[PDB]
RNA sequence: UGAGAAAAGCCUUCUCUAGCGAUC
């Protein structure tokens, strides 16, 4: 990135994804998306995200990055906001309490949101969450109803 | 869209099942017999 | 709701607060269960 | 309580344990492949 | 039930009555001490026993000893140490011996007993305590080191 | 059986059987068999730990350290003291429950409630306060447990309609709550009094708007729904609701005013109202508008609804000056006009404007 | 208590004897001699045997509060 | 046999073992 053409940087990344196939690819994919937004624009990040959305070893930082790029854009298509969160909740919904909480605040705080969906998201959150994570989500939301956040 | 519709129907089904057990709620508390208080003190203005 | 042929509550003869000699009868009927095993003592 | 194991015995146990983690790692890769094909051929069914 | 408890409370009566004679403790304080002493005594005479109860009993007696020690200096009365102080010390020693007999495996209780013997008890009692410790816990060199250090 | 009824009516919580025996123990956290094997020191430790956890979250709990969570509270047993001491204890417990109500879903609040039940038997002495504390959480299972602690078997009891959720162990359904709210007026008065009392308690502490969120939402939800549920809203409902509506209008808390606005809108939607009552309602809506500057718009829009679902000449000339004197009236009216119809307000306000000019 | 000797008052050696184990390395003494650890453990163990459990919200019907002896048998 | 016989739910009176307790 520092002292070579952008096409070679993409060439390096594509070789890297072929070489590493297991859990170590998680950090590789995250830096690939971050480079796409810096070297390109929002459109370039969309093409990279579309290609890598099916390579199953993931992390929640992959989807938090994509949502963040959507917020910075002036369009802020709220339908695309939901479409990213559903994919993230499909992968890590069984264990991640924070991701469910972040989803609920988006429907409230975003000016384009529909807060009448908060009834369903809380109902959906209870069933997919398992074990200790179920307790933490309840306390965090009850902490969210009060102003302490 | 089909998935979200089922969860809308599934939520309503759970609430209706709870309502059947809980009851209509139309009934109120029943009335109670009253017995007068005895040995009640009073004031007689004849003494004035 | 009304009851007929009523009798006053009295001590029963099968109460165990009575002694075994004084008690009338255990009033127990035993049925040989089909599944129950038959065991006998037969000297060889 | 266990008995001491020879050097040749413990090597065989490691080789068997080596195959176990390699099959399990492949099975996870096979499962991820299945999720890729299912979302490509019949995506509406997978969501539901 | 309260047969043994009543024996122990009547054993505890004379030093409380002497303390009333000193003027150190008022009569209501004596009543409160008797009440809490009976409550703590009922705990350690049950058929089901816990170590927490023995520890609470010992801690209450230590706190009472400290309170008496603080009040004596302010009053200036130094007589009749044997009637009160030594009686309480023997009662606490009996409690410790019973507790150590119940739980031999707990070194921490043994060290608490040793510390109390150092602070309030005669050196021969501490010698016997160290002998009893080294009888069953000979496999720990640190205990030998502490015994030699003393 | 007349002796049986007389004895059952003569029963009192002070003479409870469980007071004199340890076969059964009421506990929010443990099975009765397990709860009958815990000492006073353990319960005191749990209560103190819960309060210490709660102190970090909210400082204002420190005032409860001395009366309810100290050695004096440990040795205290209500039966032996007089009625004055019991009344003071009831006041203190009510205040503490008002403070606990927002955090009831958190575990430390449940620990503190466990200590209070173990020591003071508020399930026998303070049924109303406990029910008021737990009511906005009626969908949760911990509400089911708190109900299960009570004894409401008698069909003449105030809370007898809560019997199924005790017998079946299921949360109370909102439909039953709404039906009993609109059919039985004592429960509605209970809800309104609880809301007013909690607001007055929390008013003193600056920056305390957040804790009253959930409760007010519940107060917003049922009453409107109750007004929807009733086939005919009789004059008793409006007579009961009017003082609390005025109290809400005179308040300064935004959520309480918002709930009052929703109640006023729904009442105006459902039932035709006498001209004097519409005049007074509009007078109170207009006069207290500028107390909260962030809720001006909704209030004006509320007025439109009140002036759209009622008779055209209901409003008089008296509220006209205060209407004209609000800051930036026309800008707000234009902002509303970009999306919604503003015809009734102008239809009222123009003929007075001509005469005033 | 662990190291407070009168030989410390009468300094006669540059050093003292060091037992490797310390009071702080252990849980500490059970008793205090001036102006609670086990009671924390009893409080924690009792809390672990609580009927309020994970998935308590998940449960559709709460188990009954109390049952007669005849029904249990 | 003849408080006829048969079944369900609530109180009362009591019986057995098995740990536990006695070490100061």
């Amino acid at each position: 990135e520092g002292a070579k053409s952008q096409e070679d940087t993409e060439a390096v990344f594509k070789k890297a994804l072929l070489a590493v196939i297991g859990a170590d690819s998680v950090t590789l994919k995250n830096k690939y998306l971050d480079w796409a937004y810096r070297s390109g624009g929002y459109k370039k990040a969309r093409a990279v995200f579309k290609s890598l959305q099916e390579s199953r070893p993931f992390s929640v930082d992959f989807f938090r990055k994509m949502i963040q790029f959507e917020k910075e854009q002036e369009s802020c298509n709220m339908a695309n906001i939901r479409e990213y969160y559903e994919r993230a909740l499909r992968e890590f919904g069984s264990a991640d309490s924070d991701l469910w909480m972040d989803y609920m605040k988006e429907e409230l705080n975003h000016p384009l949101g529909r807060p009448e969906n908060c009834g369903q998201i809380y109902w959906r959150a209870m069933k997919m969450l398992q074990g200790e994570s179920a307790e933490a989500f309840v306390a965090k939301h009850a902490m969210h109803q009060t102003g302490h956040l | 869209e089909n998935r979200a519709k089922l969860e809308a129907r599934l939520r309503t089904l759970e609430d209706r099942g709870i309502r059947k057990i809980s009851g209509t709620g139309k009934a109120l508390a029943k009335t109670e017999k009253y017995e007068h208080k005895s040995e009640v003190k009073t004031y007689d203005p004849s003494g004035d | 709701t009304r009851k007929y042929a009523t009798m006053k509550r009295m001590l029963s003869l099968r109460d165990q607060r009575l002694k075994e000699k004084d008690r009338l009868k255990p009033k127990k009927k035993e049925k040989k269960d089909p599944s129950a095993l038959k065991e006998r003592e037969v000297p060889q | 309580m266990g008995t001491e194991v020879s050097e040749e015995d413990i090597c065989n146990i490691l080789h068997l344990c080596t195959q176990v983690i390699e099959i399990s790692e492949y099975r996870t890769q096979l499962y991820e492949y299945l999720q890729n094909r299912m979302m490509a051929i019949a995506p509406n069914v997978t969501v539901m | 039930m309260a047969e043994i408890i009543q024996e122990r409370i009547e054993d505890r009566l004379p030093e409380l009555e002497q303390l009333e004679r000193i003027g150190l403790f008022s009569h209501a304080e004596i009543k409160a001490i008797i009440k809490k002493a009976s409550d703590l005594e009922y705990k350690i005479q049950r058929r089901t026993l816990f170590k927490e109860d023995f520890i609470n009993y010992v801690q209450y007696e230590i706190n009472l000893l400290e309170l008496i020690q603080r009040r004596r200096t302010r009053i200036g009365y130094s007589f009749k140490k044997d009637e009160i102080e030594n009686s309480i010390v023997h009662r606490v020693q009996g409690v410790f011996q019973r507790a150590s007999a119940k739980w031999k495996d707990d070194v921490q209780l043994w060290l608490s007993y040793v510390a109390f013997c150092k602070k309030w008890a005669t050196k021969t009692r501490l010698s016997k305590v160290f002998s009893a410790m080294l009888a069953i816990h000979s496999n720990k060199p640190a205990l030998w080191i502490m015994a030699a250090k003393w | 059986t007349s002796l049986a009824q007389q004895l059952q009516r003569l029963a009192l919580p002070q003479s409870d059987a469980s007071l004199l025996s340890r076969d059964e123990v009421a506990s929010l956290l443990f099975d009765p068999k397990e709860a009958a094997t815990i000492d006073r020191d353990t319960a005191f430790a749990i209560g103190c730990t819960g309060l210490e956890e709660l102190l970090g979250i909210d400082p204002s709990f420190e005032q409860f350290e001395a009366p309810l969570f100290s050695q004096l509270a440990k040795t205290l047993e209500r039966s032996v003291q007089t009625k004055a001491v019991n009344k003071q204890l009831d006041e203190n417990i009510s205040l503490f429950l008002i403070h606990l109500s927002p955090y009831f879903l958190l575990k430390p609040a449940q620990k503190c409630l466990e200590w209070l039940i173990h020591r003071f038997h508020i399930h026998l002495y303070n049924q109303d306060s406990l029910i008021a504390c737990v009511l906005p959480y009626h969908e949760t299972r911990i509400f089911v447990r708190v109900i299960q602690l009570l004894k409401i078997n008698n069909s003449k009891h105030r809370w007898f309609w809560l019997l199924p959720v005790k017998q079946s162990g299921v949360p109370l359904a909102k439909g039953t709550l709404i039906t009993h709210c609109y059919k039985d007026l004592g429960f509605m008065d209970f809800i309104c009094s609880l809301v007013t009392k909690s607001v007055k308690v929390f008013a003193e502490y600056p920056g305390s708007s957040a804790q009253l969120r959930v409760l007010l939402a519940f107060y917003a939800s049922t009453i409107v729904s109750a007004l929807v549920a009733a086939e005919d809203v009789s004059d008793n409902i409006i007579a009961k609701l009017f003082p609390y509506i005025q109290k809400g209008l005179k308040s300064s808390l935004p959520d309480y005013r918002a709930a009052t606005y929703m109640i006023i809108c729904q009442i105006s939607v459902k039932v035709t109202m006498e001209n004097t009552f519409v005049n007074s309602l509009a007078s109170q809506i207009i006069k207290t508008l500028t107390k909260i500057p962030s809720l001006i718009k909704d209030g004006l829009s509320c007025l439109i609804v009140l002036l759209q679902r009622q008779k055209p000449e209901s409003l008089g000339k008296k509220p006209f000056p205060h209407l004209c004197n609000v800051p930036d009236l026309i800008t707000i009216l234009h902002g509303i006009s970009e999306t919604y119809d503003v015809s009734p307000l102008l239809h009222y306000m123009l003929p007075h404007l001509v005469v005033s000019i | 208590f662990l190291n407070s000797t009168k030989a410390k008052l009468l300094k006669l050696t540059s050093s003292s004897i060091d037992p490797g184990l310390s009071i702080k390395q252990l849980g500490g003494l059970y008793i205090n001699f001036n102006a609670t650890q086990i009671k924390e453990k009893k409080k924690n163990e009792l809390l672990q045997k609580a009927v309020i459990t994970p998935d308590f919200e998940k449960n559709h019907c709460v188990p009954p509060y109390s049952e007669s002896k005849y029904q249990l048998q």
